[PDB]
């Protein structure tokens, strides 16, 4: 098929998760 | 106890006349920690760039000779 | 206290002091002249000290040593009793060159010894030996 | 028996008896194209029509490779040795240096010439002479 | 004079000579015994 | 700044103290050889690190050793 | 005073200059010189930035994955492999005109695209992939990996959960789980994968999480494999008349050993395939229960290293292990010299004997692989034996190893560099003497006299393994030889791939492939020279008789000595990268001429004309060059406008980095002076000041960013070239 | 510019985000960093 269009902007939402993690392990980093 | 004429080689590691043979010219009295003077054959680096040849005279202790002739 | 002199004759030019002499520190060489004479400008262009006292602003410490080394070895009469301060903004002078008074040169009783390694150059102590800590061979 | 079964002998290609009817004269000869053409006939030929030559080691092949390896081994052999004799003779001259850039004529010649015995003076030196040197009384840097 | 000798055999002039000897070499034995390969 | 050591194979030959153009150098008195004295840094803050010292050193390598270290307005030698 | 950043270096913090900002870049990762690094902290930093390495690689592949089931034609291309070009993913960039989209609307995409080259496609059909959701729902749970590993590298930084350093120098219980469990557990996973669904969906018969396990992928259950009869599992493998998902041809088998290639895909068996992995996932888990833990049965690495002692060599293998174990830097180099060899046998191995549908017949993305896969590893390579210095500069103990193999390799080290000189003056020599010869025999019209000798042993190495082209008749070629009539089930098929002149599994050679493999003889040579002789200077030579007081990379020692210009073993690093750079160059410029020519049918160009350089100057690079640079001319714009525009880009950025290598600082901080005296005197512009004082960059970093501008445009020129030649061509 | 695949909105307004407002974003927070404190 085709991807839906709500299924695109479904991916963006998961992917919130592993740039808040990627945030935490940065500032984690720099300490 | 080494004298003039001694050949001998440079024990230094730093050196870069370790390994090589190098003669005694002369020996200066107590008291200075490196007296032996040895002269060498091969010059050394020294020198600015694109100079010529180099040093061919260096002060050592007795411990850093080992002695031939 | 008071640096005192006359200024060199001197047209002006580019090379000169930037907004480092009055933001952060300046240097300043003085030096007693037997004529009125030419000399080169570390900045560029050539200059004319007056007979007498000359005082002398100057952006870094290697220019007053520069003009320095050329006073005591380009003149008939040399010149040799040229001094050396460092200017802050706060007005503050800190005499420099000579240290003592003695050329750095020659020997001279007074002096410590700053920088001296009792051992050789080959018995710096092995990288791996003093490693995890804040110092190189050369510092231990 | 079916060996390189990749080439030809060069007079049983088509394409290099084609080209080797018109190879070039190479000097003054008119018949160097048809003399070059008649002796690389012997050697094998890939599809082009160029020979390949073969250093597999065979005796067959010899000339390809065995004899000029041999040659030149010889002659700078030869070079290697009259080189070094002339050097270490000069390192006997108080002024070694100065006959390293001005060049003793008669010294280097008469080395040059006893230089036909090299691979036998090589030996003599390796058995009980100069030819290798002690790693303990050779200068080396810090490690 | 014992000059001119000295110059004569200088390190260039005598590379040069031994250069100019050996490509007289090669150059007349590719002449008269062109194209040569391989040994037959 | 810069390191400036020196070590016990000094001469005393006052030339890397001739050769320095920031008078980071000095000659003070030694019993380690016949001159009678040896090099000193008590002016390290001044060093630009262009190494004449060391050239100008005879050693059979040198008694005085330079380490580039933290730059500064001084160490680059900025007029600016 | 302090101006904060760098926060790991007061030295540049309190650096009043641009320099701060550029050495803060710079040295950001090499944890061990920042300012009160302890070795568990150091450990316990490298173990997070792992973590957060991992992430990073699972979010680049769920990207890969993602794009191509949003934006691809993958259900498009199944349909039809070997005609249906595979596209990465769309374009959006308002600077196009008319033009370029009407020339980037390709592969039946309906708005502008870029075409995929990396294989992709062929790996995730041969895996079993077959519609966009699959990939999708891939992406997603890669998402949530690269969330896992993240959340694990937050997690081991806490004080609850920080690894200790003991915990960090267990190298046998490492060693153990990394060999059975890291390596020999995932090959028996993948094997599981595709003997449940790579085959199954290969033979047409759909396999997903819906069904997994209710349709075992044999007959027979799991008794023949807890019985014995393994053989049942071989069962009717697939026909040589077998078509790509479909059941025409199918058979039960889910681990066979036929060898060769499948008839239509061009690629190794998927049956063989996973028998490689269920072989090889016994071989590692036997490997990881060699070194004891806490059980007391096992080996300890160090016993065994001490015990490897010897007259010629001394103290042999003694405490290596404390040797290997407490630097990282030798770890480092281990693991990337092995890893570049690696990575250069996988790029061997995917052209020769490939293992993904179709992917025989992409010309382009294979070059591309080729290419991508070598320069990987040549890198990693080059970085191997930097470390290798490092090590030698920052950690190597004199005493610790003393008269063992270290001391014994740096005690000879002008042996080694002066042989390895001597190995490449003799092959530089020889083989540009052949190629000059070559050439001037060509030119005079004379193409008869050029020196052509048969690469013998490497034909005779490929008849070894049955090719009876050059008639050897040695070994697999003999059918009379006892290596042939062993009853090997892969023998006939093995036979049939390597002697049918169809595909690219050992290729014939002609002369041309013998004078190149010299020159990348030539090239490793002299890499590897420049690589060894910098780390084995690294802690002093003549010159600098103590360089390890100064580090890995400094600028120089001055102009005394009579000059020390690039004397570090960092500057050897920066020199051995020119030199691996024109040897991956050779590499692929032999590669890519030599597969043009055999994808074209015409391989006598290739075997005729890189006998002589000329022939490479104008048959290889001018030939093949003539679509790229029409990607847009005065007439229009054509699918090879980028790639026309990157090889440009390459080209100016190549040149951009001769501009900083050639030029060197003092020059450029005089310009500087003068423009820092023009700005503080312009009025207007002096109500602005900068806040660093600008200078010019520094020695090193002179070098590091000539040489980063060289790099850059060497790999975008050539991949530019590679790319659209060979589409453009269509192999 | 367009596109046939779903929600073609989407790049519409996140190529000029990833192209102007995360860089200009990044690079003032990261220019506010390295010239801290003073
Ligand atoms: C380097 C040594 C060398 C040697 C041994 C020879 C060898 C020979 N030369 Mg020759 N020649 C040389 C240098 C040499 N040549 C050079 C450098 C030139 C250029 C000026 C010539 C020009 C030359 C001429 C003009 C002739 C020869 C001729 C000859 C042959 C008589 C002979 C086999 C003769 C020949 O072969 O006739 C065609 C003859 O006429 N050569
Ligand atoms: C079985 C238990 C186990 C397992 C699963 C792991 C797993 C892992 N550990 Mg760990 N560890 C363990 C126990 C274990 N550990 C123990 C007991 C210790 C000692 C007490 C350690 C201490 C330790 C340390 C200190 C570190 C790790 C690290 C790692 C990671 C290695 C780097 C990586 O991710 O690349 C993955 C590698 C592979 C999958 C192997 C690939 C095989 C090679 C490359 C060839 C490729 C084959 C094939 C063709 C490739 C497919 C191509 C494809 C595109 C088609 C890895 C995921 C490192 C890390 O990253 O930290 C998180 C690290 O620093 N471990
Ligand atoms: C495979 C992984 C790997 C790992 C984790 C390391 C680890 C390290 N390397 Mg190494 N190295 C590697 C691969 C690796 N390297 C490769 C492939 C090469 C060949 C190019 C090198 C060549 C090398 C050199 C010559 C040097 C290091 C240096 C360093 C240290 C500092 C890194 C840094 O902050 O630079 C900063 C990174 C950048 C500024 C990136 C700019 C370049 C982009 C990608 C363009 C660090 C601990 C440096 C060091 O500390 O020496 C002791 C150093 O001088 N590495
Ligand atoms: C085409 C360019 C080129 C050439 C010819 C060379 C040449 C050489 N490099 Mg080099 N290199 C290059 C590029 C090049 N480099 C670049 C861009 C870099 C990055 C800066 C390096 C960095 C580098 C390093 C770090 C090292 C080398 C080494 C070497 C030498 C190894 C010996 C060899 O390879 O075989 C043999 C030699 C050749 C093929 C070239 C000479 C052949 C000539 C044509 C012979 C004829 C001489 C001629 C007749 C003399 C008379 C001339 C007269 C008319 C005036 C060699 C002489 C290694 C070395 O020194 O090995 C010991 C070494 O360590 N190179
Ligand atoms: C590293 C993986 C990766 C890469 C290289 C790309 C590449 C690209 N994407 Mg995509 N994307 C990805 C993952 C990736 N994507 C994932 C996982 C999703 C689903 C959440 C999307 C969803 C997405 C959308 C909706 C769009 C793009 C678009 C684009 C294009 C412009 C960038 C943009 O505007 O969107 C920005 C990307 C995102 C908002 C998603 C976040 C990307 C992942 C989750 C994080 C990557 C972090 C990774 C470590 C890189 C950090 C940098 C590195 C130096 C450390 C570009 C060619 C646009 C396009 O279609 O072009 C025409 C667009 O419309 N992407
Ligand atoms: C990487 C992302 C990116 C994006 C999406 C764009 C997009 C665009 N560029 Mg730009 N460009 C970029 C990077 C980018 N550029 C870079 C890195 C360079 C340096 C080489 C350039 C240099 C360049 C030049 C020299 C010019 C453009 C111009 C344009 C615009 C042409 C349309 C227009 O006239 O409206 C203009 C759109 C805006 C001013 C912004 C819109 C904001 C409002 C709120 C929209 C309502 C367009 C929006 C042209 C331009 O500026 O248009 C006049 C133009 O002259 N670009
Ligand atoms: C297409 C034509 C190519 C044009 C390229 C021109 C290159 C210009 C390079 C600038 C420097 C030129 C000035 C050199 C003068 C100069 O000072 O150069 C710079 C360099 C100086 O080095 P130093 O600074 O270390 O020298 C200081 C010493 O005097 C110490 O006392 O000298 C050399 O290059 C030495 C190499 C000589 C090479 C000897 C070979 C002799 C060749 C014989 C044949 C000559 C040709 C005959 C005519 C056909
Ligand atoms: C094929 C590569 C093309 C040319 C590359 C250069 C080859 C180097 C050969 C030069 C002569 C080496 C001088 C040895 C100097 C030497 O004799 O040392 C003395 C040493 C004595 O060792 P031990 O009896 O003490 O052995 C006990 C050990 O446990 C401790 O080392 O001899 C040997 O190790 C055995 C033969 C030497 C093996 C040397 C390895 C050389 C590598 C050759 C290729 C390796 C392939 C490995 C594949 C598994
Ligand atoms: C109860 C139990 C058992 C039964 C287990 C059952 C009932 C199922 C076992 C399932 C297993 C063990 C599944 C393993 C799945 C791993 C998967 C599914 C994927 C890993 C993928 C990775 C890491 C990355 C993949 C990538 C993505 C996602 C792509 O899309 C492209 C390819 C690539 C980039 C590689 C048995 C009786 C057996 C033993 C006794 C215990
Ligand atoms: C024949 C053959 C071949 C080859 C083989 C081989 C592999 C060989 C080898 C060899 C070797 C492995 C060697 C080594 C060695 C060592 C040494 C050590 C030597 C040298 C020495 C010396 C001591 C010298 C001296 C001299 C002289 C005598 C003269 C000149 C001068 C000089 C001084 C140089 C081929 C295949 C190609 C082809 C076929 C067969
Ligand atoms: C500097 C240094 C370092 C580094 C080093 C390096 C970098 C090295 C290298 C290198 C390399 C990278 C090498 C490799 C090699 C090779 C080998 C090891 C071989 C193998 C072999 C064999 C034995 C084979 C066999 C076979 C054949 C022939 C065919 C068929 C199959 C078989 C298997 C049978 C370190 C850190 C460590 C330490 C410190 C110092
Ligand atoms: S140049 Fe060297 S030996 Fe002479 S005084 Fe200075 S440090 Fe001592
Ligand atoms: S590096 Fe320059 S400024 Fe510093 S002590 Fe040596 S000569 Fe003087
Ligand atoms: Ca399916
Ligand atoms: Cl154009």
């Amino acid at each position: 098929m085709a991807l839906s269009d709500t299924q695109i902007l479904a991916a963006l939402v998961v992917a919130l998760l592993p740039a808040f993690l990627a945030f935490r392990l940065s500032t984690e980093l720099y300490k | 106890a080494l004298n003039r004429g001694d050949k001998v080689r440079i024990k230094r590691t730093e050196s870069y006349w370790y390994g090589d043979v190098g003669t005694v010219a002369s020996v200066e009295k107590s008291g200075i920690l490196y007296p032996v003077i040895v002269r060498f054959d091969r010059v050394n680096y020294n020198g600015f760039s694109g100079s010529a040849s180099g040093v061919n005279t260096n002060n050592f202790a007795e411990n850093e000779l080992e002695l031939v002739q | 206290t008071e640096l005192s002199g006359q200024p060199p004759k001197f047209g002006g030019s580019t090379g000169g002091l930037l907004s480092k002499a009055n933001r952060e520190e300046k240097y300043a060489i003085t030096w007693t002249s037997a004529s009125e004479q030419v000399f080169e400008m570390p900045t560029g262009g050539a200059a004319i000290m007056n007979e007498g006292e000359n005082l002398l602003y100057l952006a870094r410490k290697e220019q007053c040593l520069a003009l320095g080394t050329q006073l005591r070895t380009k003149f008939k009469p040399k010149i040799q009793d040229y001094k050396i301060y460092r200017v802050y903004p706060s007005g503050e002078v800190q005499y420099l060159h000579p240290a003592d008074g003695v050329f750095p040169e020659k020997v001279n009783e007074g002096r410590e010894a700053q920088g001296t390694k009792t051992r050789r150059i080959g018995q710096n102590p092995e990288p791996v030996t003093i490693k995890f800590s804040g110092k190189a061979p050369y510092e231990v | 028996a079916d060996d390189f079964a990749n080439l030809t002998p060069c007079s049983e290609n088509p394409a290099y008896l084609a080209k080797s009817k018109n190879f070039l004269n190479t000097t003054n000869d008119p018949n160097s194209g048809k003399i070059r053409a008649e002796r690389y006939a012997s050697a094998l030929c890939g599809p082009e029509g160029y020979p390949h030559l073969i250093v597999d080691g065979r005796f067959t092949h010899a000339g390809d490779f065995l004899i000029p390896s041999i040659l030149f081994l010889y002659i700078a052999g030869w070079i290697g040795w009259v080189g070094r004799s002339y050097l270490i003779e000069i390192r006997e001259s108080k002024n070694p240096e100065m006959q390293e850039v001005v060049i003793n004529v008669p010294l280097a010649i008469k080395k040059m010439l006893g230089g036909f015995l090299w691979p036998l003076a090589a030996v003599g030196e390796y058995t009980s002479g100069k030819l290798v040197m002690k790693d303990s009384e050779i200068p080396t840097s810090p490690r | 004079m014992d000059g001119l000798k000295s110059f004569l055999s200088t390190a260039p002039v005598m590379i040069m000579a031994l250069l100019t000897f050996t490509a007289g070499i090669l150059i007349e034995f590719n002449r008269f015994y062109p194209d040569l390969l391989f040994h037959p | 700044s810069h390191s400036v050591k020196i070590y016990d194979t000094c001469i005393g030959c006052t030339q890397c103290v001739r050769a320095c153009p920031l008078d980071v150098l000095e000659m003070v008195p030694w019993d380690g050889c016949k001159a009678a004295q040896i090099a000193s840094s008590p002016r390290t803050e001044d060093c630009v690190g262009c190494k004449r010292c060391e050239t100008a050193c005879p050693t059979d390598f040198l008694s005085i050793r330079v380490y580039l270290g933290a730059e500064t307005t001084r160490s680059m030698g900025l007029a600016y | 005073m302090a101006t904060k950043f760098p926060k790991f270096s007061q030295d540049l913090a309190q650096d009043p200059t641009t320099r701060r900002i550029w050495y803060g870049i710079a040295t950001a990762h090499d944890f061990e010189t920042h300012d009160g690094m302890t070795e568990e902290n150091l450990y316990q930093k490298i173990f997070a930035s792992h973590f957060g390495h991992i992430a990073i690689i699972f979010l680049w592949t769920s990207g890969t994955l993602f794009h191509v089931a949003w934006q691809g034609n993958f259900e498009q291309w199944i349909k039809d492999p070997l005609n249906i070009r595979p596209i990465a993913h769309a374009i959006w960039d308002p600077h196009f005109g008319e033009g370029a989209v009407n020339a980037f609307t390709q592969a039946g995409a309906s708005n502008p695209v870029n075409i995929a080259y990396s294989g992709v496609y062929h790996w995730f059909y041969t895996i079993g992939m077959t519609t966009n959701q699959e990939l999708y729902s891939g992406a997603v749970f890669l998402l949530v990996l690269a969330s896992l590993f993240l959340f694990a590298g937050w997690l081991h930084l806490q004080p609850k959960f920080r690894p200790s350093l003991a915990w960090f120098k267990n190298a046998e219980s490492r060693l153990n789980h990394h060999l059975a469990g890291l390596f020999g557990v995932s090959s028996l996973a993948w094997a599981g994968h595709l003997v449940h669904v790579a085959i199954p969906e290969a033979r047409g018969q759909h396999v997903g999480w819906d069904n997994f396990l209710s349709t075992p992928p044999h007959p027979a259950g799991l008794m023949p494999f807890f019985t014995g009869n393994w053989g049942v599992y071989a069962a009717d493998p697939d026909t040589a008349g077998h078509i790509f998902g479909t059941s025409e041809g199918a058979g039960t088998a889910i681990l066979t050993f036929l060898g060769g290639f499948h008839p239509q895909t061009e690629s190794l068996w998927l049956t063989d395939i996973a028998h490689h992995h269920l072989a090889i996932a016994v071989i590692f888990i036997i490997a990881g229960h060699m070194y004891r833990t806490n059980w007391g049965i096992g080996h300890s690495i160090k016993e065994i290293l001490n015990a490897h002692k010897g007259p010629l060599t001394g103290a042999g293998h003694t405490n290596l292990y404390d040797t290997i174990n407490n630097s990282l830097h030798f770890q480092l180099g281990l693991a990337l010299a092995s890893l570049g060899v690696i990575t250069s046998l996988v790029a061997q191995h995917m052209y020769s004997l490939p293992s993904y549908a179709f992917i025989a017949q992409d010309h382009t993305t294979q070059a591309a692989l080729y290419t991508h896969h070598q320069y990987i590893a040549g890198f990693l390579m080059v970085g191997a034996f930097a470390h290798g210095a490092i090590f030698f500069v920052r950690d190597y103990d004199p005493v610790a190893n003393k008269d063992n193999v270290l001391a014994r390799m740096l005690e000879h080290k002008e042996a080694l560099i002066s042989h390895l000189s001597w190995v490449s003056l003799f092959l530089g020599f020889h083989t540009l003497g052949l190629y000059v010869h070559n050439d001037v025999v060509v030119a005079f019209g004379t193409p008869e006299k050029q020196i052509l000798i048969e690469p013998v042993f490497a034909q005779w190495i490929q008849a070894t393994s049955g090719k009876a082209l050059y008639g050897f008749d040695v070994l697999l070629s003999n059918p009379d030889s006892i290596a042939s009539t062993t009853g090997a089930a892969w023998l006939p098929g093995w036979l049939d791939a390597i002697n049918s002149g169809t595909n690219s599994l050992f290729l014939t050679i002609g002369p041309g492939d013998f004078l190149v493999h010299h020159a990348i003889a030539l090239g490793l040579h002299t890499t590897a020279l420049i690589l060894i002789k910098g780390a084995l200077d690294a802690r002093g030579s003549k010159l600098m008789p103590d360089k390890k007081d100064f580090g890995y990379s400094f600028p120089c020692d001055g102009p005394g000595r009579g000059g020390t210009c690039d004397i570090s073993a960092w500057d050897a690093f920066y020199l051995a990268m020119f030199w691996m750079l024109n040897t991956l160059g050779w590499l692929t410029f032999y590669w890519h001429w030599k597969h043009l020519g055999v994808w074209s049918g015409n391989v006598a160009q290739f075997n005729e004309n890189s006998t002589y350089l000329m022939g490479w100057f104008r048959d290889y690079l001018w030939a093949n060059s003539a679509q790229l640079i029409n990607g847009y001319n005065p007439y229009g714009v054509n699918n090879l406008s980028v790639w026309a525009w990157m090889f440009l880009f390459g080209h100016l950025v190549w040149a951009t980095g001769f501009m900083f290598l050639i030029s060197w600082r003092g020059y450029w901080q005089e310009l500087i002076e003068t423009i820092v005296w023009a700005h503080e005197r312009t009025p207007l512009a002096n109500l602005v000041r900068w806040k660093d004082k600008p200078v010019a960059l520094s020695i090193v970093q002179a070098r590091l960013v000539g040489l980063a501008h060289f790099t850059v445009g060497y790999v975008l020129t050539y991949a530019a070239f590679l790319i659209a030649s060979t589409a453009g061509k269509f192999g | 510019m367009d596109g046939s695949y779903a929600a073609s909105y989407l790049p519409w307004i996140l190529i000029p985000m990833v192209g102007w407002l995360f860089p200009a974003v990044t690079m003032g927070l990261l220019f506010i960093h390295i010239e801290s404190e003073g």
